[PDB]
RNA sequence: GCCACAGAG
DNA sequence: ATTTTTTTGCCTTCCGAAAATTTTG
DNA sequence: CAAAATTTTCGGAAGGCATGCTCTGTGGC
């Protein structure tokens, strides 16, 4: 693939390409896109279950060919592999072979009661606090 | 601490002495010592450490406590349902009572305020202050006294209308499953009960049967299984509420029955809350409200968190394991009170909920929109709902709880060790056994990042190294190391880690209260309460404020751990 | 009869094994004219045959006859005995001479 | 008392403690051709009752774990059918003194 | 020499120290600020613990001078404590060997603590 | 200091 | 990068392999 | 009845110990 730069990976190229593919899929899988989530949590809307909100591999390949930001030709295996990297990050999900759809958690990650899933909304504890809980403790 | 830290400081400011304790023993002893006294803590600790013990063995194993003190603290523990017992007679005719420890009472002590808040929330009495306060006080009295009778509770109330409202609230608690009838079932162990039933139904089969030994064992265990199910399902049949119309034709629970808190129903509610929180991150917010209404409607008749037959040691047969799986899958679906439709959910939606514009079809509590929400719930990647027939839905717990466990565990890893750790863990879990090169090819990030991240993941049993030796002696240089992800080891280790964290937090809080005991005793007086700013020094006031804030933060962090620990109890 | 002692122990019991030990040791001493008083031989036989079986005067016999740790460690296989005592957490009452 | 002829399977040796109040003793016909208690090497074993055992323990002022032990499955113990905790008095004949009494406890 | 060869990634100036920290550095996200619902939940914990601690079932830890003065008269008694054997036990829930430490045929009163909606915790 | 042999009764 | 040994006996524990026995179909 | 699981028996190898108890010298690393 084109990711091999001087014998190793080029992580900046990976991040930019994954961001633009996730951007495209999120535009397709939602009615109005991120602006639909921009105004507030309650005014947002979602597609009906019969709507084909999933994005296939060919549409993604055509979009990344038209964008010409990679500057290198892309095989469908390569775009499939990087979308597999995306679903490994739990940014999107696969509902059918060669079919993907952005999850809502990755949408909320960009921008009440405690839950583990919205951990980014939680603030770090103040210093000089004795009763603070560490995951690394009991095994250090 | 950039400078050198002496072992004095390591021992006195860190938790090194608490890292050598078993998390179960540490948590149970800390909870019992916090709520009950030190003698009960010693008894519970010895019961956890040595297993089952008689009263004589508890006397001879604990120094400084005689038979009267042991019996008194055993009575105190038994009233709060913290100790199970079994009275057995040997062949020689001697009768011995062996006392166990049961996690039910300790979890009741651990979940107490969460239980009270759940009772307050789940019967929509938040609008009415009198009903809310009465429900809170009766639940607190039930938990603090372990089990109580309605007649004894009402003997302390003099107003007739107040007595009627208390009886009505007790009936309302009983009908929705939160208060049940206590019995010797809740004090007898599950393993001993199944052993007794199996032995009885094995000796019931007469001699000289034509059928073989395996068939005899299977028949005896099937009869014991149905008898065990009938025995366990006894307190859920509302036999203690059947006393109707003594006068003026109202339904009241009997004044000669002992009611107690039901932990299984509370854990069902906690499971429903966890599933709601999981669904909030996949399918919308209005869809989450519909899922919440559907789960709260079918919460009481949902299957139990842990099937007790799995705790009888019967899982040593593969056929029994798959039979348990099949029975759970059948009972999650064909229970009459579990299936629901859009019309059933339409009668329980709140007035503020609209559903009108939440759906866009193409690129007033209507049944079609509710059905669309249930469809997008059932069509999501996570199996939130399954459709036996078009238009009817049920919650597939046996196929949803592993997904909830995996998601919670993965997001704990993502929040602690970083998102790259979550990516590596999911890459290893996707394709089961992989090498480093295959990881680098499938997961596009740097090889040294792969190695450091998996080395970090190894320490918490997240990733297990499979060594493939290529020589006669398994040298590390000549061998090749693959990586696999084992779910059970990781879940067990994370459960133990969170349990130890809860125990350490409780220990820290107890130490702080013990070292500020003088100020806390001065402040916790009837006259001083409500007049703290006048009868106390400003330094004492600041110390009291700091101590109370620290205690509040401790209990909030304990609640947040409990929201993160019960998932691995499922 | 048999000069072999464990054979007599298996056939006739421990109490005949004790006579076999005493008689065989006495015969061996008397052939060379050493003239030892047989009360010492009786004591040796009783020590070999007081735990219900013929143990034998060896490190495996002492591992079963003596429950002390320091006595067995000072005799033979010190490391194994000390590590076994540490692992099994046995309590050594200081009553022995060693 | 069960007397088999050639051999007994190991699966039946673990089935003998099946009855709680009763006990089963298995013997071999080859092992019963000659009596072992009539051998000149084997002295006189006499099992003691509970009262006699208590009297012995009171006379020597000791707990039952401090007595010399005799195993079960020992040939003489199998012959007399000693159970666990029973004390047998043994009449030894030594040429030095004459007849003297020793005691053993079944274990 | 056993102290010469190094792995390819490492360098000579990076090894030889072995300073493994004893204090953890990976916190869980539960350490955020408290909220109103969490504060009510925490004071519910505190009130329940106070109720159990002062209840009849405590079994505590394992200047009353002998001299008598006139000031001993007109002195209030501390508090008439409810003991272990002053509770209406359901005898079917207990083993028979624990009966003699309970009150089989003595005075029984059921101590009831009323829930306090107001927050007793001072800030 | 560690090994190595050499002797004495 | 061809290639000696340099006492003799006794003892327990382990660990596949094969045999013996029971247990499922 | 014979296929499959469980248990026992039987070897060869792998470990370990012993190969006195004290005492007096030298020679080389
Ligand atoms: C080819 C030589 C085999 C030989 C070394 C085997 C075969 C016969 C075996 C003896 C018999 O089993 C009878 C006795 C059984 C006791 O338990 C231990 C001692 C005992 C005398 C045995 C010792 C040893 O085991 C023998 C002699």
């Amino acid at each position: 693939g084109p990711w091999f730069t001087d014998g190793e990976l080029d992580i900046e190229f990976i991040n930019s390409l994954l961001t633009i593919v996730w951007r495209f899929i999120s535009e397709n899988t939602f009615p109005n896109g991120f602006k639909n989530f921009e105004n507030g949590p309650k005014k947002n809307v979602f597609y009906a279950p019969n709507v084909k909100n999933y994005s296939t591999t060919q549409e993604i390949l055509e979009f990344i060919t038209a964008a010409q930001v990679a500057n290198v030709e892309l095989t469908p295996s390569n775009i499939r592999s990087l979308c597999e990297v995306l679903v490994y990050d739990d940014k999107l999900e696969k509902v059918t072979h060669d079919c993907y759809r952005v999850t809502l958690e990755s949408i909320l990650q960009m921008n009440e009661e405690f839950s583990i899933f919205n951990y980014f909304k939680m603030f770090p504890a103040s210093k000089h606090d004795k009763e603070v809980v560490y995951f690394d403790e009991w095994t250090i | 601490s950039e400078k050198l830290v002496t072992p004095e400081d390591v021992m006195t400011i860190s938790s090194l002495e608490q890292r050598t304790l078993n998390p179960d023993l540490f948590l149970y002893k800390e909870l019992v010592k916090a709520h009950l006294g030190e003698r009960a803590a010693s008894v519970i600790g010895m019961l956890v450490a040595l297993g089952r013990l008689s009263v004589r063995e508890l006397v001879e194993k604990i120094d400084g406590m005689d038979v009267d003190s042991v019996k008194t603290t055993l009575v105190s523990l038994t009233q709060l349902r913290c100790v199970k017992y079994l009275q057995e007679t040997a062949i020689s005719g001697k009768k011995t009572t062996y006392y166990y420890y049961n996690e039910e009472g300790i979890h009741i002590l651990l979940y107490s305020g969460l239980i009270i808040d759940e009772i307050i929330t789940q019967m929509r009495v938040n609008d009415e202050e009198e009903h809310k306060q009465l429900v809170a006080e009766i639940v607190q009295n039930v938990i603090s006294l372990g089990s109580l009778t309605v007649e004894d509770y009402l003997s302390s109330v003099t107003s007739d209308s107040m007595k009627y409202t208390i009886s009505s609230l007790f009936v309302q608690l009983c009908e929705m499953g939160y208060l049940i009838q206590i019995s010797k079932l809740h004090y007898t162990p599950i393993e001993d009960l199944w052993q007794f039933l199996y032995e009885k139904h094995y000796k019931n089969i007469p001699r000289n049967s034509p059928l073989s030994d395996l068939k005899k064992r299977s028949q005896a265990k099937m009869n014991a299984k149905t008898d065990f199910a009938k025995i366990i399902n006894k307190p859920n049949e509302l036999s203690q509420i059947l006393t109707v119309d003594p006068k003026t034709s109202l339904r009241i629970v009997k004044p000669t029955v002992s009611l107690t808190i039901n932990l299984d129903r509370f854990m069902k509610g906690r499971r429903s809350k966890q599933l709601i929180n999981l669904a909030k991150t996949r399918v919308g917010s209005v869809t989450a409200q519909v899922y919440k209404i559907a789960l709260r409607l079918t919460e009481q008749k949902s299957p139990k968190i842990r099937d007790p037959l799995t705790q009888t040691g019967l899982l040593q047969d593969l056929e029994e394991a798959k039979s348990f799986q099949d029975e759970a899958e059948l009972v999650e679906e064909k229970t009459p009170g579990l299936t629901f439709n859009a019309i059933d959910l339409a009668r329980h939606l709140p007035a503020e909920l609209d559903l009108r514009g939440s759906l866009l079809s193409r690129k007033p509590h209507s049944a079609s929109l509710i059905n669309s929400h249930l469809k997008i719930l059932a069509s999501s990647n996570f199996p939130f709902l399954n459709e036996t027939k078009p238009g009817v839905y049920y919650v597939p717990y046996s196929k949803l709880m592993p997904v909830l466990k995996s998601s919670v565990y993965e997001y704990v890893i993502a929040s602690t060790l970083g998102p790259s750790a979550m990516r590596l863990s999911r890459c290893i879990r996707d394709n089961k056994l992989v090498s480093e090169k295959i990881i680098n090819s499938t997961a596009l990030m740097k090889e040294k990042d792969i190695r450091s991240t998996l080395a970090s993941l190894i320490r918490y049993n997240s990733v297990e190294i499979q060594e493939v030796p290529r020589t006669a002696d398994r040298s590390a240089s000549r061998a090749v190391f693959l990586f696999r992800c084992k779910e059970t080891h990781s879940y067990n280790f994370m459960r133990q880690n969170l349990e130890w964290n809860m125990a350490n937090l409780l220990f820290k809080k107890e130490k702080l209260k013990q070292e500020n005991s003088t100020l806390l005793k001065k402040a916790n007086r009837d006259d001083v309460k409500g007049r703290e700013n006048e009868l106390l020094l400003p330094s004492e006031l600041n110390q009291l404020k700091m101590v109370n804030e620290r205690e509040l933060n401790v209990f909030a962090r304990l609640s947040r751990l409990l929201s993160l620990w019960e998932v691995f109890q499922m | 009869t048999t000069n072999h002692v464990l054979e007599v122990f298996s056939v006739l019991g421990i109490e005949a094994a004790r006579y076999s030990i005493i008689r065989e040791i006495n015969y061996t001493m008397s052939n060379h004219g050493m003239s030892v008083d047989p009360r010492h031989i009786q004591l040796l036989g009783d020590v070999m045959t007081y735990k219900g079986e013929v143990l034998g005067i060896t490190r495996f016999g002492l591992s079963k006859m003596r429950d002390s740790v320091l006595q067995l460690a000072s005799f033979e296989k010190t490391t194994d005995h000390l590590f076994d005592a540490a692992f099994y957490m046995k309590k050594d009452a200081v009553e022995g001479v060693s | 008392i069960f007397v088999y002829q050639n051999n007994i399977t190991p699966s039946a040796m673990k089935l003998v403690p099946s009855i709680p109040p009763a006990t089963i003793e298995t013997f071999n016909e080859a092992a019963l051709v000659v009596n072992i208690t009539h051998h000149e090497l084997v002295p006189k074993h006499i099992r003691l009752s509970s009262d006699e055992k208590r009297e012995l323990l009171k006379r020597y002022r000791l707990k039952e774990s401090q007595l010399p032990r005799i195993q079960r499955a020992d040939p003489v113990a199998l012959y007399l059918g000693l159970k666990r905790g029973e004390v047998v008095k043994i009449i030894r004949k030594s040429e030095t003194s004459g007849r003297y009494a020793s005691y053993r406890i079944c274990m | 020499n056993y102290m010469s060869n190094l792995p390819f990634g490492l360098g000579y100036g990076d090894v030889g120290k072995n300073h493994i920290t004893e204090f953890p550095s990976i916190p869980l996200p539960i350490n955020g600020p408290i909220t109103n619902k969490e504060r009510s939940l925490a004071v519910k914990y505190i009130n329940f613990g106070k109720t159990v601690k002062d209840g009849p079932f405590y079994t505590g830890s394992m200047t009353n001078d002998g001299i008598e003065r006139y000031s001993d008269k007109y002195l209030k008694k501390r508090k008439i404590g409810i003991s272990i054997d002053d509770h209406p036990y359901n005898l079917n829930l207990f083993p028979n060997e624990l009966y003699n430490v309970m009150g089989i045929n003595k005075k029984k009163l059921l101590a009831i603590s009323k829930f306090n909606n107001a927050d007793d915790v001072f800030t």
